[PDB]
C-alpha cells in the first residue's frame, strides 16, 4: 500500500498537480469548505485541455468560481476574473463533461480537490 | 520513487496510468503501451481504477485467452483470478477482453478498435 509522497495516501498526480476525485455530492459552499478541510483547494480550471482529461475522470464538478449576482463577471477563489465561458438564478459554476455549466450554489453536486 | 509517470499519465497507489482518446486494436493497444515502456492494464482488483469509477468508457484490457493453459492470462503470464470477472465463464476464447472502470468486462473481437489502457508498475 506506497503511494507518491508529494500526495496524499488516495489521491492523484497528473500535471504537477494532485487531485481527489470526490464522490460525495455536496452544496458549493460544503465543497469548497470541505476540499479547504483537507489541506488543499476546490477544483480550479487551468487550460481546456486539463478540463479535457477531467472529463474522461469523473463527469460533474464545481469549480471554485462564482457570482455574487446574476451579473457581477465570474470570479475565482484566487480573486481574478475566470477568463472561460461559462453556460435564472445560477451563481456558482460546474464542468459537466468537457463544458462550463451555470448552476444553482444549493444543488447537491460531486466536487473534487486539487493542489498548487 | 513513485512519483516517476511521464507528463500527463495519471499516478495512483505508487503506478502511472494512461487513459487513452485514442481509439485502437487490441494488437495495436498492446503495442502503443510496449512502446510507452508499459503494458496493457493488469488488474489486480476492481479498486485500482476507484479515481475513474464514474467513466462509462470500455478500454481495451490486458487479458488474453492461452490454449497451452486453458486460462485467460495477463500480458505478464499471471493467472486471472476467479472472482475478479465472474462471467468469465462465459468469455469467447478467440475474443479480447474491455473493460469499464465501473467493474463490468466484455469480450470483443480484438479487431474492434476501442480506448485503451497503459500501465507501469514501480517497485
Amino acid at each position: 500500500a506506497r503511494h507518491c509522497g508529494h500526495c496524499p495516501e488516495e489521491w492523484i498526480t497528473y500535471s504537477n498537480s494532485c487531485y481527489y476525485i470526490g464522490k460525495e455530492r455536496r452544496t458549493w459552499e460544503e465543497s469548497l469548505l470541505a476540499c479547504t478541510s483537507k489541506n488543499s483547494s476546490l477544483l480550479s480550471i487551468d487550460n481546456e485541455e486539463e478540463m479535457k482529461f477531467l472529463s474522461i475522470i469523473s463527469p460533474s464538478s464545481w469549480i471554485g468560481v462564482f457570482r455574487n449576482s446574476s451579473h457581477h463577471p465570474w470570479v475565482t477563489m484566487n480573486g481574478l476574473a475566470f477568463k472561460h465561458e461559462i453556460k435564472a438564478e445560477l451563481n456558482c459554476a460546474v464542468l459537466q463533461v468537457n463544458r462550463l455549466k451555470s448552476a444553482q450554489c444549493g444543488s447537491s453536486i460531486i466536487y473534487h480537490c486539487k493542489h498548487k | 520513487d513513485c512519483c516517476s509517470c511521464q507528463e500527463k499519465w495519471v499516478g495512483y497507489r505508487c503506478n502511472c496510468y494512461f487513459i487513452s482518446s485514442e481509439q485502437k486494436t487490441w494488437n495495436e493497444s498492446r503495442h502503443l503501451c510496449a512502446s510507452q515502456k508499459s503494458s496493457l492494464l493488469q488488474l489486480q482488483n476492481t479498486d485500482e481504477l476507484d479515481f475513474m469509477s464514474s467513466s462509462q468508457q470500455f478500454y481495451w484490457i490486458g487479458l488474453s485467452y492461452s490454449e497451452e493453459h486453458t486460462a485467460w492470462l495477463w500480458e505478464n503470464g499471471s493467472a486471472l483470478s476467479q472472482y475478479l470477472f465472474p462471467s468469465f465463464e462465459t468469455f469467447n476464447t478467440k475474443n479480447c477482453i474491455a473493460y469499464n472502470p465501473n467493474g463490468n468486462a466484455l469480450d470483443e473481437s480484438c479487431e474492434d478498435k476501442n480506448r485503451y489502457i497503459c500501465k507501469q508498475q514501480l517497485i
